[PDB]
RNA sequence: CCUGCGGCGUGCACGUCCCAACUGGGACGUGCACCGGCCGCAGGAACAGCAACGGAGCGAGUACUCGCUCACACAU
């Protein structure tokens, strides 16, 4: 998607459209998943 | 030296050129002083063609103090669209106009003898 | 103009002739810049003024 | 914590109160009466929208009432309080937070320099005329073009902003200024009041685990995790404590009566908002402010404030006014 | 059909199929309000007025055998009075 | 602890407290907090003045921004000289007469016909113009001038050029000093520059500002409606009466006072210690607002042992009319 | 008509002749000054100094020079162009 | 009696031209500022009151109104 950021030392967010940060790690997208009311795998990603 | 000639400069002396274009921009200055028209020196007389709407590139001096004397300038070239770029002293661009008296801040315009190097410092500025 | 000025460590006004400070910096003037009522310079100073940290409404207190 | 922070740096007008059994400190309440007097900082998805995003949390959380304090567009992402029940009652103090979004807004044309980016975003700062997408003034605070990139003619600014500011319409003002057009193709709302990112923002999944977790397990770590406080709200607000005797009198919608202050903060003007607090920390109510702090450091009698929304329910703390020093 | 006109503002900018009129008069144009020239000729359509509350611009639909290159810098534009309100109002 | 307080409510604990007895009003605001119809209206800036123009156009051009009825200056600097000017709004202005006595500190430039033996005969000089000197007007009725302190700061002998800093009274014409110190040199001098460095309690480093600070908060408040550069321009009046001695009085008694009522004793609830007969003190509301200026007739000694009793008499009265409501006749005694 | 001693010479700045004054009266403004033997040197062209200790400054005519009088040389003033010296103060 | 209010051709800035700095000079036009006592008007004649009879919580209509409930609280 458009949005992507990296955190510095203060853990803030960084806001940029690179796939690479300036540190070389891969960027985070900043969007959280897509919900569903119907998802049964609450044990299984609490595990 | 330049370091230290640069670091006496106030805040605002943004955009600065480097060693070498500061050495292109008084090249500049010395080649246009030839033309009488084509070259415009002093805080009023520059002001005034700005307000007209003449064009060119205008060279501020960042070691000027108070501040509120050219501080508004910048702006006003931003928003005619006409480079503009500071340079370490003013006794330089005095040098470089053939007065020793220094000047704030000069406007060069565009003439046919000095096309290329005058192009070449737009473009040199505008990449900063 | 003649008079000139460089400021201490606590901030105060050291006033003088020369145009290098102790320190080698340059000595400020200590007069302000004039003023013409019908300046139409406002917005133009102020977006410089904030885009470079110095306005009032920026600095503390 | 939460509201008792710095609580020896205010003016202390007097010590001497008789502490009562009732009550509950407001992170320490039982699990039943923590989440009807909480609120939760929800990074909402992209596609639904907010009082649909409201309803997933009330049908979620078996509450009997959810607001929430600002709307995001169906396709806007950020920051979104939802007030569980009893904090409903703060939903129109919060219309007027200042909001920070992050904005991706995509250029018809080219421009030749980031510079003209920058200047454009700098002219569109200060008191600025708005129309609601498909006139109002409404005040930009601050901006700052975070990236742009110029191949794709996109870039990312972040914008604070004052509640009800349009940035699809600012987005299409920043195009109308450059010279080229510009609309804007994503929006993420960072910072909503005092909360923004970093403040304990939970994802959907993390309330769904939550209540999932509290209803197979009876565990409600988790939950406290997810739900924060309401007292979180009012910490940008001026604090007036009042003691154990007069909490309940304000419940009943009396006035505030200055011999029932034990500490009040400086900085208070008439005719502003203040949050009153017992001393445990609870909110007992929202307050108009009819003195000035210098008038109540000076005065032995009268109305410290008037009230604006009571929070707090009745009989929370007994009956106990009349019994003073006169008692006539 | 206009039996009054004021000047509205002067030339601002282009930007594509619109014309961005720097408005003088304090006075805040209607929505979808026509814009005429100097002999009340009617040119074009309010769009968009945006900008802080006492230097603002106003874009404008060029509609009838109207364009953007056909005016040029300097010019003026009018507007019918009874279209206006006071910049109080909406403040 | 209110030693951080604004303005006149600095140490407002350690003032004796005669009583805490009223009923507060809701009229009024705090002087920080005021309106900014209201807070240009009894406001004053202390203005770096420019060189060229005289201080009565300054004023005038301060009133042509502001858009103000009224605006006055406590002290006139020559054309030519620049510093501290503090430039009352519209009800700051019935200060100005106050602010006339106010001390004043240059900062001069000289220059003499013939160089000197050295810098300490400058010095020696200048000692020897600190007292009640003697003052004629320049270019005719002699007074007589206190010069408190001097100090050479620097002297170019190359130049012989000197600038000295010099505190004295009110009046004092500092171009008369120079053209007395050439004198005194034995070489004659004259005066090239100046600057005041400080009108009272207000100098360099309390807040001055320019004019064209003053014009873009104009500007700022006229486009994008916003105060806080004229709020750090203008300040609340009570900046110029923060050297005063202070006695609150109930909010029962400000109209009554305004309207020209002397500042009884039964309406007084605090006052500051050291107060002496025939002393300039301020009236205050609980808010902070300086109601008036008031001689005082009682000492502090008096004021805490009696009950009744004209405690001051008016002098300014700064309030505006109406601003509080009539409550002066419904007490006990006063029917 | 008559004088009184004004006091003894100082220093000579140009033209001004610089005269001590050990009276307690201030004189005018261009008051004449004269000699022993009545002659007027000049006019009284600037009073400074300290409020007791003080001097005042006399412009001569062509008739004398500054350099013409000698250390100790003391000058004699007319009583009647004096003020009181309560009057100036406060 | 007290209070408040009013009366009793130089420079500055701007714009345009000649010449010889963040400048001083000239000319041509604009504005802006200047070269204690008496009188008039108006307000009040002031010993400084007021420790609760208009607030809160719900539902409906268009910030207001319409209904219900709670208390009408100076906080020992």
């Amino acid at each position: 998607m458009y949005l992507r950021y990296y955190l510095n030392e203060n853990g803030d967010r960084q806001y940029t459209l690179a796939t690479i940060d300036p540190y070389g790690k891969p960027t985070i997208s900043a969007h959280p998943a897509r919900f569903s009311p119907e998802d049964k795998y609450s044990r299984h990603r609490i595990i | 030296s330049y370091d230290e000639k640069v670091d006496h400069c106030s805040v605002i002396a943004k955009p600065m050129a480097p060693k070498k274009l500061s050495k292109k921009i008084y090249k500049l200055i010395k080649k246009s002083t030839s033309h009488k028209n084509y070259i415009r020196n002093g805080l009023k007389i520059v002001q005034k063609q700005l307000r007209l709407g003449e064009k060119g590139i205008v060279f501020f001096a960042g070691d000027i103090s108070p501040i509120e004397i050219m501080c508004h300038l910048p702006a006003v070239c931003e928003e005619k669209d006409i480079p503009y770029c500071y340079t370490p002293s003013r006794k330089d661009i005095g040098a470089a106009m053939g007065t020793m008296r220094g000047c704030v801040m000069v406007l060069v315009k565009e003439h046919d003898d000095y096309k290329d190097l005058f192009d070449e410092v737009r473009g040199e500025i505008k990449l900063l | 103009m003649y008079l000139r000025y460089y400021l201490n460590e606590n901030g105060d006004r050291q006033y003088t002739l020369a145009t290098i400070d102790p320190y080698g910096k340059p000595t400020i003037s200590a007069h302000p810049a004039r003023f013409s009522p019908e300046d139409k310079y406002s917005r133009h100073r102020i977006i410089i003024k904030k885009r470079f940290g110095l306005l009032l409404t920026q600095q503390p207190e | 914590p939460l509201l008792l922070k710095n609580f020896d740096r205010l003016n202390v007008r007097t010590n001497h109160y008789t502490p009562l059994p009732f009550g509950h400190s407001p992170l320490k309440r039982p699990i039943a009466e923590y989440v009807k007097a909480g609120f939760i900082n929800v990074d909402k998805p992209s596609n639904p929208s907010s009082h649909e995003v409201v309803s997933w949390i009330k049908r979620i959380l078996k509450v009997e009432k959810t607001g929430h304090s600002g709307t995001l567009d169906p396709k806007v992402t950020g920051c979104l309080i939802v007030c569980i029940d009893r904090a409903t009652r703060l939903v129109k103090s919060q219309q007027n937070a200042g909001k920070e979004y992050v904005a991706v807004f995509s250029l018809h044309s080219a421009v030749e320099n980031v510079k003209k980016v920058t200047q454009g975003l700098e002219k569109l700062r200060g008191a600025l005329f708005q129309r609601p997408p498909l006139l109002r003034v409404r005040s930009v605070y601050d901006s700052k073009l975070l990236d742009f990139d110029k191949d794709r003619n996109i870039g990312v600014f972040w914008v604070s902003c004052e509640a009800g500011s349009y940035i699809r319409t600012m987005c299409v003002h920043l195009g109308l200024m450059l010279g080229v057009g510009g609309q804007m193709i994503e929006l993420r709302r960072v910072r909503s009041g005092i909360q923004g990112e970093k403040e304990g923002m939970v994802t959907m999944h993390d309330i769904l685990d939550a209540q999932w977790a509290y209803e197979n397990h009876k565990d409600e770590s988790y939950l406290r995790r997810v739900i924060k406080p309401l007292e979180g709200l009012l910490v940008a607000h001026k604090r007036i404590f009042i003691k154990d005797s007069a909490v309940n009198a304000v419940c009943y919608g009396a006035k505030v009566l200055l011999p029932g202050i034990l500490r009040y903060e400086d900085g208070i003007e008439i005719d502003q908002e203040i949050v009153i607090v017992t001393t445990k920390g609870e909110a007992v109510a929202l307050a108009i402010a009819l003195m000035t702090t210098s008038t109540m450091a000076s005065c032995d009698h009268g109305v410290a404030a008037k009230l604006k929304r009571v929070i707090m329910e009745r009989d929370t703390y007994p009956r106990k006014w009349g019994l003073g020093p006169k008692a006539s | 059909p206009p039996e009054s006109v004021i000047p509205l503002g002067h030339y601002g900018w282009t930007v594509q199929d619109d014309l961005i009129c720097k408005v003088d008069i304090e006075d805040v144009p209607y929505f979808n309000a026509p814009i005429f020239l100097e002999n009340k000729e009617q040119i074009g359509k309010i769009d968009e007025i945006f900008g802080n509350l006492r230097d603002y611009f106003v874009s404008v639909k060029m509609g009838d055998n109207f364009k953007a290159n056909s005016f040029k810098d300097g010019q003026q534009f009018y507007i019918d009075p009874a279209k206006l309100l006071p910049l109080k109002r909406f403040l």
